[PDB]
RNA sequence: GCUGCAGUUAAAAAGCUCGUAGUUGGAUCUUGUGGAGGGUUCCCCGCCCCUUGCCUCUCGGCGCCGGCCCGAAGCGUUUACUUUGAAAAAAUUAGAGUGUUCAAAGCAGGCCCGAGCCGCCUGGAUACCGCAGCUAGGAAUAAUGGAAUAGGACCGCGGUUCUAUUUUGUUGGUUUUCGGAACUGAGGCCAUGAUUAAGAGGGACGGCCGGGGGCAUUCGUAUUGCGCCGCUAGAGGUGAAAUUCUUGGACCGGCGCAAGACGGACCAGAGCGAAAGCAUUUGCCAAGAAUGUUUUCAUUAAUCAAGAACGAAAGUCGGAGGUUCGAAGACGAUCAGAUACCGUCGUAGUUCCGACCAUAAACGAUGCCGACUGGCGAUGCGGCGGCGUUAUUCCCAUGACCCGCCGGGCAGCUUCCGGGAAACCAAAGUCUUUGGGUUCCGGGGGGAGUAUGGUUGCAAAGCUGAAACUUAAAGGAAUUGACGGAAGGGCACCACC
């Protein structure tokens, strides 16, 4: 089956970081997972990552540090309209000061902090902190 | 696990003794072979897991016996791969 | 957990909850109305009746006492209710074949304290309170 | 895993990354085609065809010495069958079961297994028939099973 | 309990599987540079092929010197989503202003002059309004779309047919022309059109494997009965007895025959089956798992109301059979009583064939599918490799034993993985840092699986299933005591010998 790919992905890197690891193997490589981890890399929670290529769908390998505490998925994907936002981020984050809800908009995939400056609502995907 | 092990670059057969679809790239574990048996003097090429009787045009008319795995040869000789 | 979290599963949620709400005790009394039909009250806070005759009602163990209740028939149903009488000597201020005003104990369906079979008490005899009869700031109007 | 058994298992074929020729080989695209057409005359069906090439002839597979699959080559001629062999092999099995069932009415195990293989036909049929690979009026019955397998 | 519950044992996963609706569903189809706004690349015009995709034009303006250029007109396959507008009765609510004597309110009010100003100034905002509908922008995400038995491109031509009403000043007879439309052939031009094959599924192929199932067939010993032979007095049975059996002789020993039942030891934290279940031989009939594969198909899937198959034992109906055991029943004991435990006898039943019945502690008391996360030694099956021995023709091919590796299967051991109320559990783990998919089901203890109506059944009953009234506890795990006609040690002439 593997109904939702992204939802199975994050639990590995969540589990792996707890035990004390710094290399993982996540499959089967969706484009959606790439742009997620790109945003998550900029802020600094993970390091550079290598995309292995296969014809089947690829495999991805990540280098990570203890800075991450947990990245979760939120499924199914609800809408946000920039007044629903404040209610979401209260429940899902440890603090106002830091933590980053991610979402996708027509202006691309980004954190919530950026979307507020573009006046774009959209569909929420996950979170991390 | 020592819980710090590399996974980018594996050992030549100490981390490529694994199941073939649990490797980083999927490889077959099979090969071809350029055979020239001495009852059918022709350069035949045959797959390792024959799955079926390979016939001969010489005095003989059998070259392989299929089994549950690699097919054993009746009296044949000359193994190549070549390369793959 | 252990249940659907679809995006188009509003029907399967809102029909399930509407069924499993009936297993609650409270909800099942309110909405069937079997409460109203079975009760000697119409849901009214009080009710009025006429005395039938005094009784003595024994207590549940460990306690032993005689509790001096009454038994009353109602005006608007004609059915019978057994009603407690409060403080000492207030029994005497209730006289047989007069009207009284009844009221629930304060537990809203269940028998209270060590007295069984009683679910109601008495507040006014004839436009005069048990208090003023007891304390002595009023007298019997007869 | 399995769709009418509880089991789970891996035995799937695994192809190499490469895909050249590779170098060592012969029988240009065209040579492979006439090599195939002869086989389909003899009643060798597309699955069998690729096997009998792979085991004793120089091909790795007939998808890297041609730009098409084994089946599409046969279909372009018009010499393809009117139903897929996959559907045929399901129906082929279930008739013998029904024969054994008439000869022995106390083999409840066979009766049970027939329900599986029966329902597996109907599911497969509902793939093809929506895709306009079968007539939208064709159904599976005892009578139509008898005639279509012959 | 959507946010946000629980189901091993506390209330609780349909006996099991199939299956339509419903819900849910893998991967894959574009990036860099000057100017402008913000950093030191990066986010309105353009450029590589594209850039708000095009043309075709013609009517009504803008231009520059008849000729030429660019805005408005058809639109980019369709929707969800998101963003901007329009359109939304008041009061209420939020909320701006205002000194109601303060406030609840209210919508007012505030200024300078003796009146001699015949007046001045100012408020009565703003927000919100599920949906659905209307409007414009975005193109990520989620659905939908095209040429594979070819038609896309160009004034490319032919063949064929219909039709438009304009002009030769006008009006009538004729004929082409032009425009629109419809249909047919042969030929150019396209890089002339197919994404991969999921550590998803289906299907073929190969060699094996198993108390899997059906049908036929074969065999063993015992038990009981019968016949015959031999010896003589007790035999059965229990804690102790007795019923009962016995010189026409039992029990016991020997020999042969018949009937029905049944597959020991070997037989195991072993195997197969969806579950219920499945062990003598041999053959036949159809079926299935796992593994091997550089074969085939190309998303064909997951879970499931309706509906469907199988489903222990007992029971019911009709036939066959009836050794053994045996509800019922008749006796003998034990007991104050003893309709029981124990002994003897014994019907139904137990067995087979054909119909019914649908229930169990149908228990791992633990839904199914998928992902991730410790260590170690075994066992059954397949495949792969080997330094080693042995079996046969000295052989090779191979079997047996030895060692290691890779799959999937029944299980075990180990611990500050983590969880749990604890017992315990590599899952019952990855849960207040709560969301992978989906079905079923639970709400204090009784009343009650009763009442009632529906439905199925020949019968027995099964499924579906309340309330009145009553009560403050019922229940789970664990700990300390006491107790035990529980187990192992030790001790006493207030215990015994």
């Amino acid at each position: 089956v593997r109904m939702n790919v992204l939802a199975d992905a994050l639990k590995s890197i969540n589990n792996a970081e707890k035990r004390g690891k710094r290399q993982v193997l996540i499959r089967p490589c969706s484009k959606v997972i790439v742009r997620f981890l790109t945003v998550m890399m900029k802020h600094g929670y993970i390091g550079e990552f290598e995309i292995i290529d296969d014809h089947r769908a690829g495999k991805i390998v990540v280098n990570l540090t203890g800075r991450l505490n947990k990245c979760g998925v939120i499924s199914p994907r609800f809408d946000v309209q920039l007044k629903d936002l404040e209610k979401w981020q209260n429940n899902l984050l440890p603090s106002r000061q830091f933590g980053f809800i991610v979402l996708t908009t027509s202006a691309g995939i980004m954190d919530h902090e950026e979307a507020r400056r573009k006046h774009t609502g959209g569909k929420i995907l996950g979170f991390f902190f | 696990m020592p819980l710090a092990k590399d996974l980018l670059h594996p050992s030549p057969e100490e981390e490529k003794r694994k199941h073939k679809k649990k490797r980083l790239v999927q490889s077959p574990n099979s090969y071809f072979m350029d055979v020239k048996c001495p009852g059918c003097y022709k350069i035949t090429t045959v797959f390792s897991h024959a799955q079926t009787v390979v016939l001969c045009v010489g005095c003989s008319t059998v070259l392989c016996q299929p089994t549950g795995g690699k097919a054993r040869l009746t009296e044949g000789c000359s193994f190549r791969r070549k390369q793959h | 957990m252990g249940k659907c979290r679809g995006l188009r599963t509003a029907r399967k949620l809102r029909s399930h909850r509407r069924d499993q709400k009936w297993h609650d005790k409270q909800y099942k009394k309110a909405h069937l109305g079997t409460a109203l039909k079975a009760n000697p009250f119409g849901g009214a806070s009080h009710a009025k009746g006429i005395v039938l005759e005094k009784v003595g009602v024994e207590a549940k163990q460990p306690n032993s006492a005689i509790r001096k209740c009454v038994r009353v028939q109602l005006i608007k149903n004609g059915k019978k209710i057994t009603a407690f009488v409060p403080n000492d000597g207030c029994l005497n201020f209730i006289e047989e074949n007069d009207e009284v005003l009844v009221a629930g104990f304060g537990r809203k369906g269940h028998a209270v304290g060590d007295i069984p079979g009683v679910r109601f008490k008495v507040v006014k005899v004839a436009n005069v309170s048990l208090l003023a009869l007891y304390k002595g700031k009023k007298e019997r109007p007869r | 895993g399995r769709m009418h058994a509880p089991g789970k298992g891996l035995s799937q074929s695994a192809l190499p990354y490469r895909r050249s020729v590779p170098t060592w080989l012969k029988l240009t695209s065209d040579d492979v085609k006439e090599q195939i057409y002869k086989l389909a005359k003899k009643g060798l069906t597309p699955s069998q065809i690729g096997v009998i090439l792979r085991d004793s002839h120089g091909v790795a597979q007939v998808r890297f010495v041609t730009g098409n699959k084994i089946l599409r080559i046969l279909k372009s001629k018009g010499l393809a069958p009117d139903l897929p062999e996959d559907l045929y092999h399901l129906i082929k099995k279930a008739v013998a079961v029904r024969k054994h069932l008439e000869r022995n009415r106390k083999d409840k195990d066979a009766k049970f297994r027939l329900i599986l293989i029966e329902s597996r036909i109907h599911r497969l049929a509902r793939y093809y028939k929506t895709k306009r690979v079968l007539p939208p009026n064709w159904k599976y019955e005892s009578s139509t099973a008898s005639a279509l397998v012959a």
